[PDB]
């Protein structure tokens, strides 16, 4: 019975789809078996996922089309034909912000599916050139995305030849496009195989189509289309090249159309910008190689001319391909032109150098770029300073910085390597990641943080530089923290992983482990549980890192932290209550919370965090002992808040809090304190002064019960420090003048089950 | 040898088969993710078994930890899909074993009735 196991994997997958945190790992655990599986029944596989995707296709629904997508790429990756052809590429045709992603992902998804099967989407494509010849074009489309090798490029560009007059003008244009894209894919995937074609019938092909889509370009708007496929074929044909630099005097003519376009005496402008593309696309050609390089160098000086002049700037990723294609020709006149300028060529040059480290043998390295580094340093520290003291000139200088932060992110190496600089630095990214107004920047900027501190890159900013700098980032964050805190607090566990990798190879340092000690116990009340979680797994690399330094005080109960949205709140509580050692940290985040705590008293009199700062504050408290006496008395006046929309919730949980979680070392304060208060109920003739002491004395029989009930350890300790005799003499004085109303025999009876 | 391959999966299979704590299913379903990649052409005996509650397991679960073994044999089935049905046990006399090790007469008293008189009569004089 294996086939019916594999449909129930694949029904389980459906039903756990979003349009339809367990859930999250279950689902992203079954496309993974789905995709172990299609490893080897690969049909079965594929069949379920298409036949859910017709389901689905006839937010959720985006994120469920992008997961089934996703499976089927990466199946389709894993692969070891008649409905990948009949079913499957249908859906995947009626696919070809969200829109996007799923145009993305089907791409990648036909890309797949096309290596092995490509025979069949040329066979529907070569179908609808046919049906084009006797207008609906999207079939042909499919040319851009499919994959695409030598032999099969030479087979869509000569089906093309033959059809292409047959065809009707808005057909030709669309192939004219597709065929561009087309021939890209094949040199970004096979680079070796157009290296080769450099070392007769695909040039035969590349000919007749010039010439046939030259003769189609009776216009100015269709010369400016078909430029750019124009010089791919021209750069399909070698030899044809090779003549022309001394039948072929169409392609000569149009050459010297491209050169007098780039020169400016061009006066169409749909011209002179087409001409940039294809001169752009021809230089980007050469990169992946030759009489290419002299053509190259009759229309590079011009091309440079034209993209990047300060003084009349072009109307950005055409201007990326121009740099990355300048570069890996030769690795810096225009370079210095971008380091200089307008905001607009620093942004190509940031993201030119960002697609130079994330995209062959040949091509340089970014390495030849590490004398540039002050330059980039002085461009980043200039770009935040204006960034931050910040309408369309701000939202420029915000796109900026966060390419800037992308490329240290993609490499550390260039900016530490020329070179207080790598401190500058790190302070400039430390300062971007509390930015409210800007969370994608703010994000780069911590993973970017977090590759600065991987090993390979602290070397390079050792050990006496580390300790000043990590120390002082900690600390920064930290102080912010006290003052997205989850992610934030996310990324500084995984910066904490590193500091315990950098040491266990291995004054400042004491304040951040203090501020640090301080974020991690304030972290401990936030009112998100996500947040908590993670402040209890920073305890256990604050032991780790303590473990690596002593190898060569509370340390206990923060690897119980480690081990471990009420139920949580509780057990941070009863671990807060087995902290007994005083230290730096503990101290000033209870003073820190406690300020906090009366700040947003003052602003109740955020309730749920009023409610965990008043639990984390009664349970740490004991470490303290003033600051803690004032907590109490306070505590003790909110007993009886007598708030007419809070008051009922106030005095709940003050009860609760204090006669659950208190710190059992605070007992002998709080039972002198309300022996003090109680005592106030009575005159100088020992009579009661009688609706204030009445609550007062109800929550505090209610309170000192709970007290009692409670067997947390080490509590009979403490219990025996205060008497209770007078305040419980007092107590029960105080509720014997309560007349026999209900609900003064009801506090009569939770007296006695007290006194119990 | 292949009957005791059978015999070993076939029980630990049993085992899963009823078994309701998730911390017992958790040992046992390791262990098949084991076996069946050990066994493969000896595991199909099991697949009727398992069959079952894997579906069961695979719609309504979320555990990861007991699910990644149970993918994991979904996969090796998969991947090696034979040599031994479920009737192979019968050929040998195991066919039962899944049968009786569920949860809790004429046909099997009387045969006992024969092999307890038949004891007595052989070794009480």
């Amino acid at each position: 019975r294996p086939v019916e196991w594999v449909q129930a994997v694949v029904s389980r997958f459906d039903e756990q789809l979003p349009i339809k945190t367990h859930t999250k790992v279950s689902t992203e655990h079954n496309k993974e078996c789905l995709i172990n599986i299609s490893k080897y029944k690969f049909s079965l596989v594929i069949s379920g996922l298409t036949t859910i995707l017709k389901n689905v296709n006839n937010k959720n629904l985006y994120l469920s089309q992008l997961i089934i997508l996703d499976t089927l790429e990466k199946c389709l990756a894993g692969q070891p034909e008649t409905m990948l052809v009949k079913q499957l590429l249908p859906e995947i045709c009626h696919f070809l912000q969200h829109a996007a992603e799923l145009r993305n992902s089907a791409s990648g998804v036909l890309f797949s599916l096309s290596c092995n099967n490509f025979n069949a989407v040329f066979s529907r494509i070569s179908t609808r050139l046919q049906e084009l010849t006797v207008v609906d074009v999207h079939d042909i489309e499919l040319l851009q995305y499919i994959n695409v090798d030598c032999a099969k490029l030479k087979r869509l560009l000569k089906e093309t030849a033959f059809k292409f007059k047959a065809l009707k003008k808005v057909a030709q244009l669309a192939v004219i496009n597709s065929l561009e894209k087309a021939f890209w894919n094949w040199v970004e995937n096979y680079p070796d195989e157009f290296t080769k074609l450099y070392q007769t019938d695909m040039a035969e092909c590349a000919e007749k189509l010039f010439d046939l889509v030259d003769g189609f370009a009776e216009s100015t708007k269709r010369k400016a289309a078909v430029w750019p496929l124009q010089i791919i074929l021209l750069i399909l044909c070698p030899e044809i090249i090779q003549d022309i630099s001394k039948n072929n005097m169409n392609k000569k003519l149009f050459l010297d159309s491209l050169r007098k376009a780039l020169a400016g005496h061009g006066g169409s402008r749909q011209l002179t910008e087409s001409a940039a593309i294809a001169c752009v696309k021809l230089c980007k050609a050469s990169t992946y190689i030759s009489v290419i390089f002299l053509l190259v160098q009759s229309m590079v000086v011009d091309l440079k001319n034209l993209l990047f002049n300060p003084s009349k700037p072009f109307s950005v990723d055409l201007m990326i391909d121009c740099l990355v294609s300048c570069f890996r020709i030769s690795p810096n006149q225009h370079f210095k032109i971008c380091l200089a300028s307008p905001s607009t060529f620093h942004y190509v040059l940031v993201n030119s150098l960002h697609r130079i480290i994330t995209n062959l043998d040949w091509w340089p390295k970014i390495d030849a770029v590490y004398c540039h580094s002050v330059e980039l340093r002085n461009m980043f520290g200039e770009t935040l300073h204006k960034a931050v003291q910040g309408d369309l000139e701000t939202r420029s200088y915000k796109y900026l910085l966060l390419s800037m932060v992308k490329l240290i992110h993609a490499d550390p190496k260039l900016l530490l390597c020329n070179p207080g600089s790598t401190a500058e630095l790190i302070t400039g990214l430390v300062q971007l990641v509390p930015q409210s107004h800007m969370p994608e920047i703010a994000q780069e900027a911590m993973e970017a943080l977090l590759v600065l501190h991987q090993l390979d890159s602290i070397d390079l900013w050792p050990v006496e530089t580390f300790w000043e700098i990590s120390s002082q980032m900690l600390f920064y964050i930290c102080k912010k923290l006290t003052s997205s805190s989850t992610e934030i607090l996310k990324w500084l566990r995984e910066i904490l992983i590193c500091r315990n990798k950098f040491l266990l190879k291995n004054p400042i340092c004491r304040q951040a482990q203090t501020k640090l000690e301080v974020a991690l116990y304030m972290f401990l009340w936030n009112p998100d549980t996500e947040a908590v979680l993670v402040a209890m797994s920073c305890f256990r690399h604050l032991c780790e890192e303590a473990d690596i330094r002593c190898g060569v005080p509370n340390y206990n109960t923060f690897m119980e932290f480690a081990s471990v949205r009420a139920a949580l709140q509780k057990r941070v509580m009863a671990l807060l209550r087995r902290i007994e050692h005083p230290t730096a940290g503990n101290t000033e985040a209870w003073e820190d919370t406690h300020a906090k705590w009366e700040q947003a008293t003052k602003l109740i009199l955020s309730l749920q965090e009023w409610i965990n700062m008043t639990g984390f504050l009664c349970a740490l408290g004991g470490v303290c002992l003033t600051p803690v006496s004032k907590f109490m008395d306070r505590l003790l006046s909110l007993m009886v808040c007598n708030h007419e929309k809070v008051g009922l919730q106030i005095r709940t949980n003050v009860k609760d809090l204090v006669g659950l979680e208190l710190s059992p070392a605070l007992y002998p304060m709080l039972f002198n304190k309300l022996k003090n208060t109680i005592s106030k109920f009575f005159d100088s003739q020992g009579q009661v002064l009688l609706d204030t002491n009445t609550q007062f004395v109800e929550q505090t029989i209610a309170i000192m019960k709970n007290l009692l009930d409670n067997h947390t350890e080490g509590s009979s300790e403490h219990l025996g420090q205060a008497s209770i005799e007078t305040m419980m003499l007092n107590l029960v004085r105080y509720v014997r003048v309560l007349g026999n109303m209900v609900h003064a025999i009801q506090i009569k009876t939770k007296l006695c089950q007290l006194v119990e | 040898d292949p009957k005791i391959q059978a015999l070993l999966l076939t029980v630990l299979a049993t085992l899963v088969k009823y078994t309701t704590d998730e911390f017992d299913q958790r040992i046992l379903y390791e262990y098949l993710a084991e076996a069946s990649v050990v066994f493969p052409k000896v595991f199909p005996v099991v697949h009727n078994l398992l069959d079952s509650k894997i579906n069961t397991l695979l719609s309504l679960c979320q555990d990861p930890n007991l699910l990644n073994p149970i993918h994991g044999i979904v996969q090796s089935v998969v991947y090696h899909e034979p040599q031994y049905q479920t009737s192979y046990l019968q050929s040998f006399g195991f066919n039962g074993l899944w049968r009786f090790a569920g949860p809790f007469i004429p046909d099997y008293a009387e045969l006992i009735v024969k092999f307890l008189d038949a004891l007595i009569d052989t070794y009480l004089p």
